[PDB]
This record gives structure tokens, C-alpha cells and sequence, in this order.
């Protein structure tokens, strides 16, 4: 059982990079692969941004942001973060931190409350 | 069959890697294993029954060829190489086991020379190959993969 | 890559609610459903088409395969007013359907 | 043992005889032989992906 | 080899699934199968020839270990699992054979307990696995696939 | 097991290709190979020890079934078909070996008839299948592929 807490600027201007972080309490992020970011955009619905494997540092990103998003970890702070470059008004959305466990034996999610970010 | 059975023995490792089916085909098929599979009775058989000691020696030879074959196949299976004469793994080379570059060993050494150079690291390498496959299966049982 | 239908249902308490979801490509059996109440992050209800998530009421069930899937809520309660989402788990893009609402009157 | 005796409640024990197997039972009592059966099946969430 | 041969026997199914190579390695290699493969002659051998009854008992033990191994490998091949210690199939679980959730069996039961719970459904399951593979091959012989 | 062992023998090649597991399952499991694997002792065994000639005849039969099985598996492995009952290769049909169209052989001939038509081309075909696999491995050891 973990708790996910997001934090970051609620406002980013055109062409700026948006930086959001998520703290993880109750377990480690150096392991437990499947730390991810999800975006909820009014008028579009839910989409994935991508995720990171705490054990290796590898990442996968949804193709729409293949050239725009970076996901990385601070295993000392036991927090992870999302950075999206060249942010525009179209990126206004509710951003969430989530943990997805999907193995042969178990399936579950943990979601944080998220951060609403306005983009000018 | 047996038309160049150890023909590559004095050749380099690189060239010898191209004849691997030649030796593989001769591990399960000696003369007695061909006579035993004739459509006609082999005729000889009565000798090996009348005199049971000879019957036992022949069976021991046949059973052993099978056991040796199966043990090598089991290791290849455990290491993640079911079939294939040449397979790649994820275990890095230590450069302690042998410290030579690729252009030296594939072109200048024979397999016999190589075998006499790293023979006391054989068990270490085999142990690592097994651990590598176990780690791979642990990663396969994760639907988010890599 | 998946579309839900209808945009909204309006049901009497105790009535059975059904929501469909259609894929553009086969998603095999890898389908999950989520419940998002206003102010909340989505909760997992069902995974692998019909398996209930731990802690989910038996009101919730579902079925389907390939491209044709349904979420069903029997004996619908007022506490089930929510936006329900269809989630693809058979490919890399992991898309979601747009989300539909069920409201109890 | 001989069997019961009298109302005084006693028991009589004598050196016994019996099959030679009782000599081996005194050492092998701790051991059992079993056959190992390595295949088995169980439910999981995976499905063979047909490709 | 044999450093924890049945060590996971009292552990849960989940944990025990991580030691599968440990038991697999001991199916074809008893002590006599190691002595039989020495570079030197084993010396003992004359005893088993002078007294042919002992020679026969030893061979029967060796032949049986091989036959049992091969039969398990044949079933895995038929079911579509050539190699692999863990393989997924397309046969659904009936929930009659056993009616427990994943969080109960993988975490609370040992493999011995599981084996004693579904032992009389073994043949049904094996039959279904074979039918599934045959259906898959029928679908493979269709160039429009799925 | 053995519920239609050669049932497709008089059927066409096409229909018979759908029963391949039926014959495969009966190559390693005769009656004596089932009795030998009982949890209880088979009881009979003393007879085969008291009279060693019968013990030897039984072992020879069991060893041979294993050797024949393994040789067929080795060929499939060499040709690049590890497992599978049906596998495609890269060797073209010569139209000399047999000169019939697909609609004639798959629908009108039985496998026995086919076997009696191309039996003296068997070794040529097997030789080509081995060469094809060797060529494929040579191409695999090229990281630019095709
Ligand atoms: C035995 O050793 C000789 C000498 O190293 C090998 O000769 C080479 O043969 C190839 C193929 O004809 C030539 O391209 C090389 O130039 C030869 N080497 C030299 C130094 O002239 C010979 O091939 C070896 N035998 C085997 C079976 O490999
Ligand atoms: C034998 O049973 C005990 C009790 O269930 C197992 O103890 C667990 O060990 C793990 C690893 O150290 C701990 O994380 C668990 O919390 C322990 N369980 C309890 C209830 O305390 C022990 O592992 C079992 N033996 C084997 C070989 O699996
Ligand atoms: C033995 O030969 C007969 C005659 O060719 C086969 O009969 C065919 O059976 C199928 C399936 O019922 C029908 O669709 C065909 O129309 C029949 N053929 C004719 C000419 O009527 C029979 O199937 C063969 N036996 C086996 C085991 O294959
Ligand atoms: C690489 O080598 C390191 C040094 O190991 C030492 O030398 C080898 C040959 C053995 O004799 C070993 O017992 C010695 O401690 C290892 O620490 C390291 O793990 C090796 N890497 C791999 C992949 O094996
Ligand atoms: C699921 O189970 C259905 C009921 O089958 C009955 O119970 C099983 C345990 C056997 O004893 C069987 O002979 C009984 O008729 C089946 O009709 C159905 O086919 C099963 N599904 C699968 C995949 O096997
Ligand atoms: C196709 O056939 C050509 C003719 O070969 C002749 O007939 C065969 C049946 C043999 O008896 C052969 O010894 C004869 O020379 C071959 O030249 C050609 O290589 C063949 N193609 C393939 C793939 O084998
Ligand atoms: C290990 O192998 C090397 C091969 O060069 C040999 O020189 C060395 O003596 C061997 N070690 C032992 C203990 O035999
Ligand atoms: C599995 O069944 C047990 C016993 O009924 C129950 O306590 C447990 O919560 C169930 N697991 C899930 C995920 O519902
Ligand atoms: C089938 O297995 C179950 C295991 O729970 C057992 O109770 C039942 O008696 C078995 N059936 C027969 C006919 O032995
Ligand atoms: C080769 O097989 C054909 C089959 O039609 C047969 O007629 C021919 O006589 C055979 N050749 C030899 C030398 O036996």
C-alpha cells in the first residue's frame, strides 16, 4: 500500500517546460516498476503520458509526446517527476501520478489526487 | 554422415563454427545404433542373449550415449536455448576468464586451444547462464515488460 | 482506439444499467473498467473484462471479447453516480474511451 | 509380551524372535522414498499471445 | 546441483515458482549417472558384468529416468511449450476444477496442497491443452490469420 | 491414448494432417513403459531378474523406442524445427521428385501412397533441408540481416 502525492506549478506559459513531481510514501520507487503519468484533458478524456521502470530507469512514452516528454526518478527523495517541453494551451489538463501493478498474479492501481495545470 | 566428423578440429574457431551440424549428427548414431534399427532382424542378436554379459555391455554403451545427449540438451534448455546450434545470451564476458580481443580468438585459435585456456571457468560461466535465464523469466512475468 | 456508448444513462434506483464499448482493433481480453466520482481519481472496478477488483460490490459485472465489450451494474444505487471509463490494456498506446455518465434519479 | 497375567496387574517381557526384517526396521524407520512429479498447472492472468 | 532440491516444497506457489530450475536439474542426474560419465573407467563396472542381475537392475533404473524425462518433454511439446519452464496457454480455467481467486492460491497454498486439490481434473486439463494446440495449428495454416 | 492410432491411414493427406498428435503420443508409450512407471512395484520384475535373458530383451525394446524417438527429434532440430508438428522450410520443391499439383496430392493421395512415390528422394530432401538451415544461421550472424 502506497500513497501518491503530486505537486507543481498550476500555470505554465507558451513554449515553457512544465515540471510536476510525485512523492511516494509506503514503498520504494527504486523498484516496483510501473510508476506513471496520466493526463485528463477536458474535451478529450484520459490518455497516458508514459511510465518508468524504477529498477532499470528505462521509460516508455506515448507516441504523441515521443519528442516532448521526459520521465525520471529521484530515488533518494523517493519521488519521481515529469517534464514536458514546449507546452502550449492545448496541454491544459489535470495531471495524475499513478502506480500500475500488472503481473501474472495481481492487478491494481494507486492514484494520487493530481495537479490541475493551466496553460496560457 | 561422418564425412568430415572432426575435419574442422585443426581450423580456427571462426571457420569451425560453420560445421556444427557435422559433429551434432554423430552423437546419437554409432554403428550399433544403425544395426539395431534395421527392418530385418540383425541376426547377431541371439549372441547377445545367449551370452548375457555381452548383451549388458552393449546396452550400457547405448544408454550412455543417450544420457550424455540429453544432459547437453537439458543445459541448453535451462540456459534459454531450445534448439539452435548458436545462441546469444545476456551474460557479459568477465575479461578475467580470458583476456583477448575478438580478432585474436576467432581468427587465430582453434577450439581445442580455447578449451584448454578457459576450462577452469566453465562452471562459473554455466552458473551465470542459468542465473541469467531465471532473471529473464522473472522479467517476463510482468506485463509492463521493459 | 475505443468508443463508449451512450454518452449518458439515467436510471431509477434498483434498475440495471448497461454501457457498451467498441474497439477499432482487437484488444483480446485485456479490458479494464474504471469509476470516477467527481473530485476523485478513477477507481479500478473490473480487469481482464470480467474480474472484479478487490473491494468492488457484486453489482458490477461485465463481458465481451475482441472488439465488443459491456459494463453492467445491477441493482444500481445512488452511490454509483459516476463517470465510467473503458481502458485498453492490449497494446502500447493504452488508450481510454471518452467516459460515460450514469446518473440515478 | 506374554499376554495378560493375573489380577495383580503385571506384564512379562521376554527376548523375542521374529523375522530378520526387524533388524533393519530399527535403522530405516526414519526414511521414506518418494517419486518426484515436476509438471503441474495453475490459474494465472496471462494468455498465450497468438502471433 | 542438489543444493536446495526440494527447498521450496513448504513454500507458497508464488515463491516456489522461482526455483523451477532446481528440481529440473536433478531429474537426469543421479549419482550413478555421474559415475558412468567419468573420463576414467569407473572400476566398479566389472562387478555388474560378473553378476548380471545387478547389471540389469542398474540399467533399469537409468532407462526409467530417461523415459520419464522424455514423456514430460513430449507433453510440453504437444501442448505447444517447447522449452520454457513457465508457459501460457489458451485454455480458460473452468472454476469447477478449483474455485479460488489468484490472491488465495499464489500466496497461501503450497504446491503439494494444490496438487492434492485438483488431482482428479488432471486428465481433463491435459486433454484440453492438447485440443487447444491442435486448434492453434489449424489456424496457423491460414494465411489470413486472425 | 491409442483411440484412433492409425485411423487416418486410409484418409487423404489433407485430412490426415489434422491427427498428427495421435501418432506422436504413441511412440514413447507402450504397455511395458506404463507398467514400469507405476507407484507400486509392478511385481513381475522378479521374473526378469531371475531369468536375465528376458530382462535383456525387455530393455532392448525400451532403449530402441527411445533411440528412434530421439533421432527423429534431432533431425527436426537440425532442420530448424524445434517442436511443432508442421513446419515450413526454405527448400523449393524440385518437380522431379514428384510432379503433381497441390490439388491432386492433398485431396486424392493418402500418406502411404505418397511415401511409396517419393521414397528414393528422401535422402536428397533431407540433405537439402540441412543445408538450408546452415545457410540461415550464416545469415543470422550478420547484423544487417536482409
Ligand atoms: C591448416 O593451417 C594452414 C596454415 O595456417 C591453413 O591455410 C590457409 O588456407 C586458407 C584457405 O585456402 C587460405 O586463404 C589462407 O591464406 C591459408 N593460410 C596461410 C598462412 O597461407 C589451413 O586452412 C588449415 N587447415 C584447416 C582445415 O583449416
Ligand atoms: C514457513 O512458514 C513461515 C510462516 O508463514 C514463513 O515465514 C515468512 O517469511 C517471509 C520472509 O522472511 C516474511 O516476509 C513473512 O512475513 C513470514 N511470515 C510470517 C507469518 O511471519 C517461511 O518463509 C516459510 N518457509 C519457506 C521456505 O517458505
Ligand atoms: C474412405 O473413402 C470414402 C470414399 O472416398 C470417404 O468418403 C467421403 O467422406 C466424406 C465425409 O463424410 C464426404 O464428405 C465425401 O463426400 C465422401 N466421399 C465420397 C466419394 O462420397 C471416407 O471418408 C474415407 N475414409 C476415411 C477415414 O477418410
Ligand atoms: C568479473 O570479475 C570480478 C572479479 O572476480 C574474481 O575473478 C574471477 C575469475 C573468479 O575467480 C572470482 O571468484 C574472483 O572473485 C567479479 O567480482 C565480477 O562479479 C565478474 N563479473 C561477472 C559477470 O561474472
Ligand atoms: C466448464 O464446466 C462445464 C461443466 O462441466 C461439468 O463439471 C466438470 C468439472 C466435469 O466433471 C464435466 O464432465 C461436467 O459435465 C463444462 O460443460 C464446460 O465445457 C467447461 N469448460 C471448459 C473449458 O472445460
Ligand atoms: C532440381 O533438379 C535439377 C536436376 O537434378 C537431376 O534430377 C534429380 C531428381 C537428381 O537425380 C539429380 O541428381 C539429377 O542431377 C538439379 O540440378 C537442381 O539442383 C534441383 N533443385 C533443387 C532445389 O534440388
Ligand atoms: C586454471 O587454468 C589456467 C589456464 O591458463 C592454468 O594455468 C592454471 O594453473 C589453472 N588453475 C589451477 C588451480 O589448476
Ligand atoms: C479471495 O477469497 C477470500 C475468501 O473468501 C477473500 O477473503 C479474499 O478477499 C478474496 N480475494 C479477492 C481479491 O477478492
Ligand atoms: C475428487 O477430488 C476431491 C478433492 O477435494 C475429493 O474430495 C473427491 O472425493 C475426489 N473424487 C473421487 C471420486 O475420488
Ligand atoms: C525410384 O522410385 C520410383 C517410384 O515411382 C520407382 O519407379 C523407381 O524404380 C525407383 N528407382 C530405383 C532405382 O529403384
Amino acid at each position: 500500500e502506497v500513497q501518491l502525492v503530486e505537486s507543481g506549478p498550476g500555470l505554465v506559459r507558451p513554449s515553457e517546460t512544465l515540471s510536476l513531481t510525485c512523492a511516494v510514501s509506503g514503498d520504494s520507487i527504486s523498484t516496483n516498476n510501473g510508476w506513471s503519468w496520466i493526463r485528463q484533458t477536458p474535451g478529450k478524456g484520459l490518455e497516458w503520458i508514459g511510465y518508468i521502470n524504477g529498477r532499470s530507469g528505462s521509460t516508455r512514452y506515448n507516441p504523441s509526446l515521443q519528442s516532448r516528454v521526459t520521465i525520471s526518478t529521484d530515488t533518494s527523495g523517493n519521488q519521481f517527476s515529469l517534464k514536458v517541453n514546449s507546452v502550449t494551451a492545448a496541454d491544459t489538463a489535470k495531471y495524475y501520478c499513478a502506480f500500475f501493478w500488472s503481473t501474472y498474479y495481481k492487478r491494481f492501481d494507486v492514484w494520487g489526487p493530481g495537479v490541475r495545470v493551466t496553460v496560457s | 554422415v561422418f564425412l568430415g566428423f572432426l575435419g574442422a578440429a585443426g581450423s580456427t574457431m571462426g571457420a569451425a563454427s560453420m560445421t556444427l551440424t557435422v559433429q551434432a549428427r554423430n552423437l546419437l548414431s554409432g554403428i550399433v545404433q544403425q544395426q539395431s534399427n534395421l527392418l530385418r532382424a540383425p541376426e547377431c542378436q541371439q549372441h547377445l542373449l545367449k551370452l548375457t554379459v555381452w548383451g549388458i555391455k552393449q546396452l550400457q554403451a547405448r544408454v550412455l550415449a543417450v544420457e550424455r545427449y540429453l544432459r547437453d540438451q537439458q543445459l541448453l534448455g535451462i540456459w534459454g536455448c531450445s534448439g539452435k546450434l548458436i545462441c546469444c545470451t545476456n551474460v557479459p564476458w568477465n575479461s578475467s576468464w580470458s583476456n583477448r580481443n575478438l580478432s585474436e580468438i576467432w581468427d587465430n585459435m582453434t577450439w581445442l586451444q580455447w578449451d584448454k585456456e578457459i576450462s577452469n571457468y566453465t562452471q562459473i560461466i554455466y552458473g551465470l547462464l542459468e542465473e541469467s535465464q531465471n532473471q529473464q523469466e522473472k522479467n517476463e512475468q510482468d506485463l509492463l515488460a521493459l | 482506439r475505443m468508443t463508449q456508448s451512450p454518452a449518458i444513462l439515467s436510471l431509477s434506483p434498483g434498475e440495471r444499467a448497461t454501457l457498451s464499448c467498441r474497439a477499432s482493433q482487437s484488444v483480446d481480453s485485456r479490458l479494464a473498467w474504471y469509476q470516477q466520482k467527481p473530485g476523485q481519481s478513477p477507481r479500478l472496478l473490473i480487469y481482464d473484462v470480467s474480474s472484479r477488483a478487490t473491494g468492488i460490490p457484486d453489482r458490477f459485472s461485465g463481458s465481451g471479447s475482441g472488439t465488443e465489450f459491456t459494463l453492467t451494474i445491477s441493482s444500481l444505487e445512488p452511490e454509483d453516480v459516476a463517470v465510467y471509463f473503458c481502458h485498453q490494456e492490449n497494446d502500447w498506446p493504452w488508450t481510454f474511451g471518452q467516459g460515460t455518465k450514469v446518473e440515478i434519479k | 509380551r506374554d499376554g495378560g497375567s493375573t489380577n495383580s496387574t503385571t506384564e512379562t517381557f521376554r527376548p523375542g524372535g521374529g523375522d530378520m526384517r526387524d533388524n533393519w526396521r530399527s535403522e530405516l524407520y526414519k526414511y521414506k522414498v518418494v517419486k518426484i512429479e515436476p509438471l503441474g498447472v495453475a490459474p494465472t492472468r496471462c494468455k498465450r499471445r497468438v502471433v
